[PDB]
């Protein structure tokens, strides 16, 4: 059934067709029932150029246009896939130089089912003449050119089906200069018709027929997706200004029936946005205004266009990086942090918002510094951007309760997928062990429960991807905060006789500034809760990032804060770590230290009478205390020479009337 | 009275007012407006205001403390919103009053309120009141479509939860005596939104369609036995989407009429050629609804084509069409759809050895999976049960895969079922 056993059987179209009305059932057989699937045993010399006079006076009914489906129209698309599928390495010009001349009668016409032939075959015959080099490329090039010069007559009497992808990726290269690329050209200052741009006033149907319309967007489109490919290896010349508008020309207008052509349109931006010296006029001609989600009204089919549609501008936005003045880079933070917070994109592309929110940050200090009459606005520009990141790990600290659900849910479907390791067939012990044994309530979950969920429910670690946001932003979040000590007053008007005691430790700061400071540690400091060397690094991260905090404006959410965190301390014992990174190494453990003991003597005056959890974190935060003052002690010992006399009597007053009356001498060893 | 006379202090004039009545909100701890409202809505009066006039003006946009008040009033004005028994009146107003601006839905200060009303607790006779003012509401069609969109939320979301948090409606429909909101369901298909399906006029989004996709969705899911002529309407609301010109519309509604069908009302006439082009190639947009959709559908399709479905002329389409799709990712999103369902196809051996032949051209990755799933397939056939040189194509893949080299011990256990159902000299040739 691969040898001449199908030729004793397939003798059913020995003739070309009988009955050629029903050709489509007696001898399209062909790539339907036998070709599609044998073997490859070098067979197909032996009788392909057998059936090419099959396929050729099968060519002979190609008559008529028009609106003809069962004898010739359909069958026309049955031949299309006849070719479609065959490669070889012999005989290229009993297709190439006969075919042209059965293709010539659809190519200008292109109404009622025609239109498609010399160009949907002549993906195949380009395709077949890609593999070879017999040099008539430019013999054969000339009817397309004579479609591009039709165009006109068509969009005349019409107020196209081109395709311009595979004609002129040929990529050959002793190619021809102005006619190819005036082939380009010729197509772009077309008016789609004339109406719509009287419908373009009020941006900022009334022509007769709407398919059209489609038919020469799409065509416009595959101009601007074909000439990057004369672009992106290739320097212009001549014209370089007549791109930007025709980009946004072409994007504005483009009907929400559909977006799979926005798709590569917009890779066809992102090539021409990649490239150097197509940077820098497109701010001089566009100055990115057109740039906003008017590319896509469409939504429910540019829901999926979302992710695409802004990395390539934020990689636009860092790509230039130059002449951005200071409205429009607070325009892109006040759209990039909103694209930040919109849950409903991704994660890695929140993450690529903020790594552009940061990697803009050079030019704000640079900028600001640049012409300082204008410097506290780029502070508060720098400092929208830190709302942003401590709303980000905001959200997370609400979607707690339901992100364990689905992580107890990841180790119960983990434990029944990894459990099959254990089973294997490499073990090689047990037959000799043996042998010697021998011898001898849905808070959340709405949006997953809901009848068109329109892609499988997640099934990841929520965890890592919360530690990769906590590790990412607030490694972000250092840098930043330590870059905001540029801006500051002198000290002149804050009247200190300390100067290089500055520009480091102290700011200053609004009200609506350190509460959003205030916020950032609660709101990291409860999202310890997901987490231990990964938790240690927040620790970490949080301890550092508040070493720069101008320690009278830092003992302010300690002092309020701290019984929080005190509260926290008595479920999970490691965020002494925490305060531990605030006192055994810092400059201001002198202000830390007496924050502490004036808690821990507020909570002394009964507090061995309870249990032993919250008297192991007090004797160990005593002891974390104490342990401050033999580190450092050139510093401030007097932290310490108030309350340590009544510590002891009080410790042992508190120690007669206690209940458990061991723990207050416990804390006299311990001093 | 002192906003228009400078036009920019107007955030440093919100946010201190919101201050001093956030501030008496504390020192009267059961309201200082007798929990009857009449100071707050100046207050959103106000937000208009200067907020309207900051869309005016040129200078200070997205300030800090903008951003931090539109979140207190919202809390604050939400606060009195649960402190009164005309529950359903003043929740409405927010949504005319975030028209502008203020965060499509800035959560738990204002939609941890809205699960509040969702069924719990679990026969409370109220929220019947509040799904019928939102039903009036989403009709009205002077008001805000992304306000619509926030009305899916709502509506959606509280029959949804009674949907997971019961069997299906079981805690409705008291004999059918007052629900109010079904024969706006009957404005919604006795209207049809026509004539284009959503209001030829510029609407700027997309969403209501598929709020009504959902919508009339879960009613198939809940009750598909009480009223089914109204479901019969569900139909023909829902079959009409169909000629649309996206693809996850298209599929959508053709996802939702595709379960429908397995529960009665069945015709010949449409759902033939609506499986048909459900195993026609579509693009990677909406593959997953395709899967569902599909695999959903494909067991009633079998059991009501019996009794008058001698041929396999319907798996004949997955025949004709896995040899059209010119073997690409296209075959590949069938094989699944020949191996989510598996205990019913067992009809010839057309599908084994071209797809072996595919299974070859699989590893000349993230596609290995249905290679050795294939094998799982044809491991599960001859065990459904209980000429040869596919054989040696299939087995002596399974020694070359191995060889070649979680997957591959489950390719160890095929091969160690398959064989008791290349030998020597193959293993000669094996950083």
């Amino acid at each position: 059934m691969s040898l001449t056993e199908q030729i004793e059987q397939f003798a059913s179209r020995f003739r070309d067709d009988d009955a050629t009305l029903q050709s489509r059932y007696s001898t399209l057989s062909e790539l339907y029932d036998i070709m599609e699937l044998l073997n490859s045993p070098e067979d197909y010399h032996f009788f392909l150029q057998a059936v090419i006079p099959l396929l050729l006076n099968q060519l002979k009914e190609v008559p008529i246009s028009y609106d003809a489906h069962s004898p010739e129209q359909k069958l026309r698309n049955s031949m299309l896939d006849i070719f479609n599928r065959c490669l070889m390495n012999q005989t290229f010009q009993p297709y190439a130089m006969e075919v042209l001349e059965f293709l010539l009668s659809v190519l200008p016409k292109e109404n009622e089912e025609n239109g498609i032939l010399c160009m949907k075959v002549l993906t195949t015959l380009f395709k077949s003449f890609k593999s070879i080099l017999q040099d008539k490329l430019d013999s054969f090039i000339r009817i397309i050119i004579q479609i591009y010069k039709n165009t006109p007559n068509l969009i005349n009497q019409t107020f196209l089906r081109s395709s311009m992808f595979s004609f002129k990726i040929l990529s050959e290269c002793p190619i021809t200069m102005v006619t190819l690329y005036s082939s380009y050209k010729q197509l772009t200052s077309t008016s789609l018709p004339e109406f719509t741009p009287l419908i373009m006033n009020l941006l900022n149907n009334r022509p007769a027929y709407c398919d059209f319309i489609l038919a020469q967007i799409k065509a416009t489109s595959f101009l601007a997706y074909v000439f990057i490919r004369g672009y992106a290896p290739e320097f212009l010349q001549d014209y370089v200004n007549f791109v930007p508008d025709l980009i946004i020309r072409l994007l504005q207008d483009c009907p929400s029936e559909l977006s799979s052509a926005r798709k590569e349109l917009l890779h066809a931006t992102r090539h021409i946005l990649s490239t150097n010296y197509k940077k820098l006029f497109l701010p001089k001609l566009d100055y990115l205004f057109d740039e906003r989600i008017l590319i896509g009204n469409g939504f429910t089919m540019h829901e999926t266009l979302r992710p695409l549609a802004y990395s390539t501008v934020a990689d636009f936005i860092h790509n230039i990086r130059s002449e951005l003045q200071l409205s429009e880079i607070e325009k892109t933070i006040k759209i990039y942090t909103g694209y930040l917070l919109d849950e409903s994109l991704a994660l890695t592309v929140q993450i690529m918002s903020a790594k552009l929110l940061l990697n803009l940050v050079e030019r704000i200090l640079k900028l600001g510094k640049e012409n300082p009459q204008e410097a506290p606005r780029a502070k508060k520009l720098l400092m929208i951007i830190i709302d942003s990141y401590m709303n980000r790990f905001k959200t997370l600290n609400r979607q707690y309760d339901t992100i364990m659900k689905y992580y107890g849910r990841y180790e119960t479907h983990k434990k029944e997928k990894a459990e099959k390791l254990k089973n294997s067939i490499q073990d090689n012990d047990k037959e000799s062990e043996e042998f010697m044994r021998k011898v001898l309530v849905e808070m959340f979950d709405i949006k997953n429960y809901a009848p068109i969920l329109l892609l499988p429910t997640p099934t990841n670690d929520p965890i890592k991807d919360a530690f990769y946001l906590y590790r990412t932003l607030m490694s972000f979040l250092k840098t930043i905060i330590h870059d905001l000590k540029v801006f500051n007053p002198p000290p002149n008007e804050y009247t200190v006789a300390n100067p290089k005691l500055w520009a480091s430790v102290s700011r200053v700061f609004s009200y609506e500034e350190v509460i959003v400071f205030k916020d950032l540690f609660h709101e990291c400091i409860i999202g310890l809760k997901f987490f231990t060397k990964d938790a240690r690094e927040l620790m970490d991260y949080l301890a550092f990032m508040f070493m720069q905090m101008d320690n009278a404006t830092f003992n302010e959410i300690i002092e309020q804060e701290l019984p929080f965190v005190y509260e926290r301390m008595l479920e999970d014992s490691g965020l002494l770590h925490v305060a531990q990174s605030f006192l055994t190494s810092e400059i201001t453990s002198p202000n830390f230290a007496g924050i502490l003991l004036r808690f821990l003597k507020g909570k002394l005056k009964d507090l061995g009478n309870v249990d032993f959890n919250t008297s192991n974190v007090l004797i160990r935060l005593f002891k974390l205390s104490f342990m401050s003052v033999n580190l450092f002690p050139n510093i401030n010992e007097v932290v310490l020479l108030p309350h340590l006399n009544d510590l002891i009597l009080n410790s042992l007053k508190y120690s007669t009337t206690a209940e458990e009356p061991l723990v207050y001498f416990y804390l006299i060893r311990t001093l | 009275s002192n906003i228009p006379k400078n036009q920019v202090r107007v955030v440093s004039f919100f946010t201190n007012m919101v201050d001093l009545f956030n501030t008496m909100v504390i020192t009267n701890g059961d309201e200082w407006l007798k929990k009857k409202g009449n100071m707050i809505l100046k207050l959103k009066d106000m937000l208009n205001l200067t907020l309207k006039t900051i869309k005016e003006n040129s200078f200070y946009i997205d300030h800090l403390q903008l951003n931090q008040s539109i979140a207190k009033f919202q809390a604050l004005y939400l606060r009195f919103t649960e402190l009164s028994e005309r529950d359903q009146n003043p929740l409405l107003l927010d949504f005319i009053d975030f028209s502008f601006s203020n965060g499509i839905k800035a959560s738990y200060s204002l939609k941890k309120f809205i699960f509040h009303n969702i069924i719990a607790s679990s026969n409370k006779e109220k929220q019947n009141n509040f799904i019928n003012d939102a039903t009036l509401f989403v009709l009205s069609d002077k008001c805000l479509d992304a306000r619509i969109f926030v009305l899916k939320n709502v509506i959606n979301s509280t029959l949804i939860y009674e949907v997971a948090t019961s069997g299906s409606l079981k805690s409705y429909l008291v004999e059918d005596k007052k629900p109010k909101w079904l024969e706006l369901l009957h404005n919604k298909i006795w209207k049809n939104s026509n004539a284009i399906l959503a209001y030829d006029v510029l609407d700027h989004h997309d969403l209501f369609r598929f709020e009504l996709l959902q919508l009339s969705a879960i009613f198939i899911k809940a009750d598909p036995e009480i009223i089914a002529e109204i479901k019969k309407d569900i139909i023909k609301f829902c079959w009409n989407f169909i000629k649309l010109e996206d693809t996850l519309i298209k599929q959508s509604a053709y996802l939702v009429t595709s379960y429908f069908i397995s529960k009665f009302d069945f015709p010949i006439k449409v759902v033939t050629q609506v499986f048909v082009a459900l195993l026609r190639s579509s693009h990677v947009e909406a593959r997953y609804l395709v899967k569902q959709s599909l695999d959903v559908l494909t067991p009633v399709l079998h059991e009501r084509m019996n009794a008058a479905g001698t041929p396999d002329t319907w798996i004949n389409w997955v025949k004709r069409v896995m040899v059209e799709n010119s073997s690409s990712q296209n075959n590949i999103l069938y094989q699944f759809l020949i191996s989510h369902p598996d205990l019913f196809f067992n009809s010839r051996d057309l599908f084994i050895s071209n797809i072996i032949h595919h299974m070859n051209k699989i590893t000349f990755s993230d596609s290995h999976t249905l290679a050795i799933d294939l094998a799982s397939l044809i491991l599960y056939w001859e065990n459904k049960t209980l000429s040869l040189h596919l054989r040696e194509a299939c087995t002596a893949f399974l020694i070359r895969y191995v060889c070649a080299s979680e997957l591959g011990l489950r390719a160890i256990n095929i091969l160690s079922e398959l064989i008791s159902d290349v030998k020597l000299v193959y293993f000669e040739k094996f950083s």
